[PDB]
């Protein structure tokens, strides 16, 4: 036999081998997140150990195997997916220096705690009094207190060791068998191949920029009213043109800007639409609710759940004593038992983002015929898009008359729907800067560019007046703001989230093109339809048979961004925020030296 | 369908020719495909031929087992074994 029909051979045992062994481990965590006990958290490790015990004798074996003399593209990928090989050698030293360091923040990481210091006696941990503060409390002294003792609390116990972490860092991330570990964070999307689909991190920055240059105001006026709420809540501080000093920022490290929203009223008459007294008082049932799920994919043909589905598919948290995390995390237990791992409870979460977890079964579903490699969503970043896409096309007084339960002459009220608008392209454009600016940072370290002595004064010399940073006391060069992050820690790329948001973006422009929206990218709905349901439904629903280029190219459309639905959301936008508050602006920055 | 798993249902793996109808072969030699002779060394082209189910309680619709059974006839002028009322 050739080496190809070999491996082959293997290949033909090693599928039904890893599925069998994915599903031990399926069910493996499902007593790990169903119930937890010591034995347990022994008994997943084990498993776990046992099954990359089993990938890495499988690896090894996969080195043994040559590929110069096989000329199949398809039997290629498979073999490829199973000859994906490595790391047994390192030694003890520089394993030590490298993974060491990593599991020594993850562990304190995982075990610190901080306190006060001018009041030391109501001294608390990471989670209540500073998330209770950004979810609840508007004092001063509480949120300078939080920000001041987490920074001279946990910087001291994680410094040292992250600053000799810092040549680590370096060292690591040039040597690790790769081009660099900036393109490996971007490295699952890393990309050294061919086959007429070239666009890569070039094209990427390019419309990073222009993406500022087109869409970027609403993102402007959204830091206005959430940064503004908060200077209304401590009023009389600042000149409006430039940025803000941040003895008062509302968060960590700004993740997102979702931390900062109710109180300014620029969108300002009553919030969007809330529905728990509704729900209260009238009462549409969740029950129809699924009904209608299956209703608006029937006139599509999609089937509903089982009485193993509502045995097995948890939605919520457990509540009980069982000691677990309320982190919803999509689920699939394989042999056709696709369940879920959320924490979802009746709401807005229950109607729209249950339509994506029980479109997460019809999506398995979709895919369950495809071969070993390809048994998982297409794309993540569909996952979340699509999301965004419910909830706002079946949030709807629309749908909800078309089954019959609203009046079809609704008016609404312009201030609210303006701040329904306000949150939506808050999150959709504040997305990216602060993650640009720590990537090009870590690229070119990663790759080695930065001279050891540069750092900081990059870092304020970007952080009042080119594109938009803030932060109040003065991180030397000794400490690492290159990294100081426990999911950076944590291998979780936060840009991946900008790179799927641009190409669903032009995604959902030629997708809705193809839908023929009057104007912007909203509206673009599907109940009782039947040509408009095949002529999505079936548009969305194609499968993985072709590499990943041909697949999203077919599927939905081109490979750019859009402006045309979110420019006739502005101009709309523009005339509105006229006539209520005619007095919008412009800037972003980056440059700075603030407290010194 | 029982709650530990049943792992007793097992095909073939490897052969050289296809077969006929009506037709077995219970060969279970180590399969060698090398120019090499297999003296009997596990591994390098040398397995077991038979590889089992693995089934579960909890298995999905598409994989919940079925019991098949086949009652097939021969058309001749053989003697007639089929009555009715």
């Amino acid at each position: 036999s050739t080496t190809e029909d070999l491996a082959k051979t293997f290949l033909e045992k090693f599928n039904y081998e890893a599925e069998e062994l994915s599903y031990q481990n399926s069910l493996a965590s499902w007593n790990y997140n169903t119930n937890i006990t010591d034995e347990n958290i022994q008994k997943m490790n084990i498993a776990g150990a046992k099954w990359s015990a089993f990938y890495e004798e499988e690896s090894q074996h996969a080195k043994t195997y040559p590929l110069e003399e096989i000329q199949d593209p398809i039997i290629k990928r498979q073999l490829r997916a199973l000859q994906q090989s490595g790391s047994s050698v390192l030694s003890a030293d520089k394993r030590e220096r490298l993974n060491t360091i990593l599991n020594a923040m993850s562990t304190i990481y995982s075990t610190g705690k901080a306190c006060n210091p001018n009041n030391p006696q109501e001294c608390l941990l990471l989670e209540p009094g500073l998330d209770d503060i950004m979810e609840n409390s508007k004092d001063y002294n509480e949120r300078l207190w939080a920000w001041e003792g987490w920074r001279s609390e946990v910087g001291k116990q994680l410094r040292p060791l992250y600053e000799e972490y810092v040549a680590l860092k370096n060292e690591m991330a040039r040597a690790n068998n790769y081009e660099d570990y900036g393109d490996y964070w971007r490295g699952d999307y890393e990309e050294e191949w061919a086959d007429g689909y070239n666009y890569s991190r070039n094209q990427l920055i390019e419309d990073v920029e222009h993406t500022f240059t087109q869409i970027k105001p609403l993102y402007e006026h959204l830091h206005a009213y959430v940064r503004a709420k908060l200077m209304d809540a401590y009023p009389s501080r600042i000149s409006p043109t430039g940025c803000l000093p941040a003895h008062l920022l509302g968060d960590m490290w700004g993740r997102f800007w979702t931390n900062l929203y109710p109180l300014m009223v620029p969108f300002g008459q009553k919030p969007n639409i809330d529905v728990t007294d509704a729900m209260v008082n009238q009462s549409w049932d969740a029950r129809r609710i699924f009904k209608e799920a299956e209703k608006f994919f029937v006139s599509v043909g999609l089937p509903n759940m089982t009485e193993g589905f509502w045995q097995n598919s948890m939605l919520t948290e457990p509540g009980d004593n069982r000691k677990v995390v309320c982190h919803p995390t999509a689920w699939d237990l394989g042999k056709h038992d696709f369940r879920i791992k959320m924490c979802t409870k009746v709401t807005m979460d229950d109607f729209l983002t249950a339509h994506h977890e029980m479109g997460h079964i019809q999506y398995d579903m979709a895919y369950a015929a495809q071969p070993f490699l390809l048994r998982n969503g297409a794309n993540e970043g569909f996952h979340e898009a699509v999301g965004e896409i419910m909830s706002l096309s079946a949030a709807t007084p629309n749908h909800l008359k078309n089954i019959g339960l609203l009046p079809p002459d609704f008016s609404e009220d312009s201030e609210t729907d303006i701040n329904f608008l306000l949150k939506q392209a808050l999150t959709i454009v504040g997305t990216l800067p602060f993650t640009y600016m720590l990537e090009k940072w870590r690229w070119m370290v990663f790759k080695g560019e930065i001279p050891k002595e540069q750092w900081m004064q990059k870092w304020w010399e970007m952080k009042r007046d080119i594109v938009g940073v803030v932060e109040p006391l003065p991180h030397d060069e000794t400490y690492c703001d290159p990294a100081a992050l426990f999911h950076v820690a944590n291998d979780y790329s936060f840009i991946r989230y900008y790179t799927r948001t641009i190409y669903q973006f032009q995604f959902q422009e030629a997708l809705c093109q193809i839908a023929k929206h009057e104007g912007p990218l909203y509206k673009c709905d599907i109940s009782n339809s039947r040509e408009a349901g095949q002529k999505l439904h079936e548009m969305l629903s194609l499968g993985r048979s072709k590499p990943w280029t041909f697949a999203l190219e077919r599927v939905v459309g081109a490979k750019t961004m859009d402006v045309r639905p979110l420019l006739n959301y502005f101009e709309p936008l523009f005339t509105w925020l006229k006539e209520q508050n005619r007095n919008s602006f412009v800037g972003w920055n980056t440059d700075w030296s603030p407290y010194a | 369908s029982k709650v530990g798993g049943n792992y007793n249902y097992l095909f073939r793996l490897f052969r050289k020719s296809n077969l006929k109808p009506f037709e077995r072969d219970i060969s279970t030699e180590i399969y060698q495909a090398g120019s090499t002779p297999c003296n009997g060394v596990e591994g390098f082209n040398c397995y077991f031929p038979l590889q089992s189910y693995g089934f579960q309680p909890t298995n999905g619709v598409g994989y919940q087992p079925y019991r098949v059974v086949v009652l097939s006839f021969e058309l001749l002028h053989a003697p007639a074994t089929v009555c009715g009322p």
